[PDB]
RNA sequence: UUGGCGGAAAGGCCUUGGGUGCUUGCUGGCGAAUUGCAAUGUCAUUUUGCGUGGGGAUAAAUCAUUUGUAUACGACUUAGA
RNA sequence: CCCUGAAAAUGGAUGGCGCUCAAGCGUGUUACCUAUACUCUACCGUCAGGGUUGAUAUGAUGCCCUGACGAGUAGGCAGGCGUGGAGGUCAGUGACGAAGCCUAGACCGUAAGGUCGGGUCGAACGGCCUCUAGUGCAGAUCUUGGUGGUAGUAGCAAAUA
RNA sequence: GAAUACUGCCAGCUGGGACUGAGGACUGCGACGUAAGUCAAGGAUGCUGGCAUAAUGGUUAUAUGCCGCCCGUCUUGAAAC
RNA sequence: GAAAUUGUUGAAAGGGAAGGGCAUUUGAUCAGACAUGGUGUUUUGUA
């Protein structure tokens, strides 16, 4: 959601050219970013192996107003209020390892290939 | 020795077209070394393969292959006209393939 | 275990789908005709999807067989069931959609005691 | 049969070597065209640059720079002719014009390899003697290329040195046909004689 | 019900063929294969190798040894169609292949249970094979350079046009 | 493209099989085209036809 | 390893000396099977990561501040241990 | 045949590249390329002509044999698919989960459509023979309701601060 | 006095290649045979190998070759500026 | 608790649209057949 908007050098950290600072966004999500601080020190975490795992934003309901027009007329003035929710995790170690056993299926040739070149060789 | 090839190389031109609608099912093929019909009428027959290589192993190898033969000659300057199990994938017009003797007459 | 039948083929295994069920959203994929005055796809023109007609049925030996070489039938309860007893090598069985678990084992226990083939045994299944 | 054939372009025709060299692309043939100032294309020098200026006449109105691109090198010009008879706008097209690069002289990746010609698209051999003709270096610097006389100078040093090696490739062959003749008229020579070799 | 019934239900009983009118006459061999030519072989596993045949089996199949002691290929059996009749012979009178049939080459089938995770000859196979190829090798050392050219592999270079090529 | 002097596909015009649903006649045509295929007299293939009739083309006798 | 030559896109060509391996120039000895009558029957080069163990070297840019030879904003030109 | 005659407005078109003992013009001989056309075969349907009530087991509107044919707006006719409700039947399915909804999972039909598996859910619903209709939507500057791109854009600059 | 070319005929012989295998007890027309019988005579059988699994195949996304203008409507004519 | 429309995650493609048809490569994903009656008892729970 940038199109129009002014231009700033401050993008050069991220490769942009357009950023802006939204300073009541910034209070909401960083008040949100201190209580989910608050429920992991409650729940008893680390506290200094948290990244925000997840994060997603998506719409509420509009709140309404309208418009005086010339001609008389009217039109909206409607809000776009917003749902957030973000998770905090610990940074763990490595995921996983010792994949799938990948059974082999191989015809009588190969077979016969295989052992001619374990004879053939050491 | 240095070399082993049993085969014939030949190229994957196109496919049977007319000026704007071309047919996937038969393919044309320049074998080298030949350029007449009289001379194509002797790779009648024989079966030729596409040999090609992907990045997952499927049963003990990365290379595939895909069979076909050569049914009839096409033109007047050796091209063949030759048909697959599967038809070649079109991405392989220019590229290498192989001509086998095998059904031989000799 | 079926009878022995011809190899089954499908003229045309693709599912004819309506013309811009692709393009928009109110345009369901359930094959309607065009009926329109300049469509290209009534007029068959050459590059356009293909219509369904008559050439592309299947053959008589062949219609309403599974690829394992039954027909399929719906069966209910153990009283369906049993009206394959003597038919075991034409017809498959499967059990309806609405068939609570303690019924559906006892519809299994029964065609495999009887023979019978059941297409979905694994439907609401515990383990 | 080659891995990379290297044509040698002075006397050539431009409009058929360029119909040879598509199809050997489109084959799937990797060319290298190299000497594209020796280029010849039949009719007079001055009905030839007539050509060149009712094509440079032609651009974009509005804006010039997205118009036609009117290239001067002789190479660039072979290449026009070339990607004429290649259908470039498709993926195969560029598949088969990245299989080519084409040279005004003889450039030191090249000049130490063989070089063929095509005989048919010869202008000896497919023009009557006595119709007039170009040479495509000629026409490009009246056009406006800029490097014809330093393609000449490298030209000539290149020549000097090939000179220099053929010297001393004939003195070598001229020994080995010696020595090939004094060791034949024995059993193997009448024999391999009798064989066709 | 869910589904009611077929008013009509197929019979299962399955019908016997028709009486069929095609018999088996005997396979009528290429001139080129008369028993003692040379033939090189196209496909298998000794590929390029050249052979000397000896014997028409009865499964349309040729008779083939390399001599084992030349170039290592030992009595075998191989297609007629996968092979190229040259133009030199050597004469295999002296040699009874009598002995030979489809029942002496016997895989012994595996059964399904047994599956190789990771990994011999017969005794009879190979004195037979030594009989055999004591009797080649005398009619070999005849005419000169044919162990030679027994022992050597069959390859196409640059330039062999197989359908101008005479063999 | 074949030059057709005809129309294709035409149905012959004259009614079989009755279109009543009335299974005593039903009965009475099955006998009668038994008859009409058997019996190979002209009496026997009249009456058949007969039987098909509409009730306009049957008048009271 | 010695000596040259090559700048058009040189990145390659030639040469001196010794080592080492092979030699089908010629004559011998042993091995090969069973991949079962074919199944590309797998031998190439392209990029990256992670390990070893052996060398090699110890930076800048941007934001922020500042300038006004610049400038709608970006950008540009300056300065600042 | 070629040339002069022969002058128009964006840059330009033997289709393009290009072609000069042609890849031009006149003419002749062969070979070759390929249409949903022709020949043969298989399968689908339609139409026509026939065979077959015998016993056992069903369906005589059934089964089987033979031949020909298949373009289509306006329009006509036929055979079918789907929806709300009604009579009958399956002593049908179901709180051990009905209906609905989601599902680049599976199967059947040329198709309208039908069936199954998984998830969600919570109280009724279905097959077959018939009856009935307020019975099938992409459009009508359609009706009601909801939601986009535009777009974080136009803008929020009269009345001295 | 011949040959050969050109055109035409053979119920003359013969080699290679491709696609198809519908039908499903028997009945028919024939051929070779003294006969039993046999056969290429009203539609494919015989032998062998590999695998028995995502290998073939289906679906779906992508890539490539060629093709494909926006639907409905009025109209002689619609992709229509 | 559908759709339009939206957020996050995952997969994929992208040189002046996107979407479609025939064919195949590649990746992902998936159904079916695989017992069969059988000489036979090399047999246990002895049929
Ligand atoms: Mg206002
Ligand atoms: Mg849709």
């Amino acid at each position: 959601f940038n199109s129009s908007i002014g231009r700033t050098a401050q993008g050069k950290e991220f490769g942009v050219t357009k950023a802006r600072w939204p300073a009541k966004s910034v209070k909401f999500v960083q008040g949100l970013l201190q209580n989910a601080a608050a429920n992991a020190e409650a729940k008893g975490l680390d506290a200094t192996k948290l990244y925000v795992s997840h994060i997603q934003v998506n719409q509420a309901p509009k709140q309404r107003r309208r418009t005086y027009r010339a001609h008389g007329r009217i039109n909206k003035y409607e809000s776009s209020p917003s749902h957030i929710e973000l998770v905090v995790t610990e940074k763990e170690e490595a995921v996983a390892k010792a994949a799938e056993k990948k059974v082999v299926r191989l015809t009588s040739r190969q077979r016969g290939r295989i052992a001619a070149q374990k004879r053939i060789a050491a | 020795a240095e070399s082993h090839r049993l085969y014939v190389k030949g190229k994957h031109l196109s496919y049977q077209r007319s000026k704007r609608v071309n047919n996937p099912n038969v393919s044309l093929i320049k074998i080298e070394g030949v350029a007449t019909p009289q001379d194509a009428q002797f790779y009648l027959g024989k079966r030729i393969a596409y040999v090609y290589r992907a990045s997952k192993e499927v049963r003990g190898s990365k290379i595939r292959v895909m069979w076909g033969k050569v049914t009839r000659t096409h033109g007047n300057s050796g091209v063949v006209r030759a048909t697959f199990r599967n038809n070649l994938p079109a991405k392989t017009f220019g590229a290498s393939v192989r001509i086998f003797l095998y059904p031989s007459n000799i | 275990a079926s009878l022995p039948h011809p190899k089954i083929v499908k003229k045309h295994t693709k599912k004819f789908k309506r013309h811009h069920s692709d393009r928009y959203h109110r345009v369901a994929e359930n094959w309607r005709k065009q009926k329109g005055i300049d469509s290209v796809v009534r007029r068959r023109f050459r590059g356009n999807i293909s219509q369904p007609k008559i050439g592309y049925g299947s053959n008589k030996k062949t219609k309403f067989l599974s690829p394992s070489g039954h027909k399929t039938f719906l069966v209910a309860n153990v009283k369906d069931l049993e009206t394959l007893t003597m038919h075991t090598k034409t017809y498959a069985a499967e059990i309806a959609h609405n068939i609570s678990a303690k019924n559906r084992v006892v519809i299994l226990a029964r065609a495999k005691a009887l023979g019978i083939k059941v297409t979905n045994p694994k439907g609401r299944l515990a383990l | 049969v080659e891995p990379v054939v290297v044509i040698d372009g002075k006397g050539h025709l431009v409009g058929r070597l360029a119909s040879v060299v598509a199809k050997q692309l489109l084959n799937g043939q990797k060319i290298v065209v190299v000497r594209a100032e020796e280029l010849n294309i039949s009719g007079e020098f001055f009905r030839n640059k007539l050509k060149y200026h009712d094509f440079l006449r032609k651009a974009t109105a509005f804006n010039k720079t997205r118009g036609p691109f009117h290239f001067r090198a002789p190479s660039r010009i072979f290449y026009k002719a070339l990607r004429g008879m290649v259908s470039h706008k498709t993926a195969r097209g560029k598949a088969a014009l990245e299989r080519l690069k084409v040279f005004e002289g003889i450039p030191p990746p090249y000049d130490k390899k063989k070089r063929v010609v095509v005989p048919q698209a010869l202008r000896v051999l497919r023009l009557k003697p006595g119709r007039k003709y170009t040479t495509l270096g000629k026409l490009s610097t009246s056009v406006g290329w800029k490097y014809e006389d330093v393609v000449a100078k490298l030209e000539a040093k290149r020549k000097v040195s090939s000179a220099e090696y053929y010297a001393k490739k004939r003195a070598f062959t001229k020994k080995v046909a010696s020595a090939n003749a004094t060791a034949a008229e024995s059993d193997v020579a009448k024999q391999l004689a009798a064989l066709g070799y | 019900t869910a589904q009611q019934a077929p008013k009509w239900y197929p019979s299962e009983d399955v019908a016997a063929p028709k009486k069929t009118r095609k018999a088996v006459r005997p396979q009528k061999l290429r001139a080129s294969l008369v028993p003692g030519t040379v033939l090189i072989l196209l496909a298998g596993r000794f590929r390029g190798k050249r052979v000397v045949y000896l014997k028409h089996l009865e499964d349309n199949t040729l008779l083939v040894t390399g001599p084992f002691k030349v170039n290592g290929v030992p009595l075998r059996r191989v297609n007629a169609r996968y092979v190229i009749a040259t133009s030199t012979k050597v004469s295999v009178e002296g040699v009874n292949v009598e002995k030979f049939n489809v029942e002496y080459f016997a895989k012994e089938k595996l059964t399904k249970k047994e599956k190789k995770e990771a990994n011999e000859i017969k005794t009879e196979r190979v004195e037979d094979q030594k009989v055999v190829d004591k009797a080649l090798l005398a009619e070999i050392k005849k005419t000169p350079l044919l162990k030679q050219y027994l022992s050597a592999s069959f390859s196409l270079k640059n330039g062999d046009k197989p359908h101008l090529l005479k063999f | 493209g074949i030059d057709h002097t005809s129309k294709q596909h035409k149905r012959s015009g004259h009614r079989t099989a009755p279109k009543s649903d009335n299974v005593y006649l039903k009965l009475l045509v099955k006998l009668y085209t038994f008859l009409a295929r058997r019996t190979d007299a002209p009496f026997n293939k009249v009456v058949l036809k007969a039987l098909f009739l509409s009730k306009i083309n049957r008048p009271p006798v």
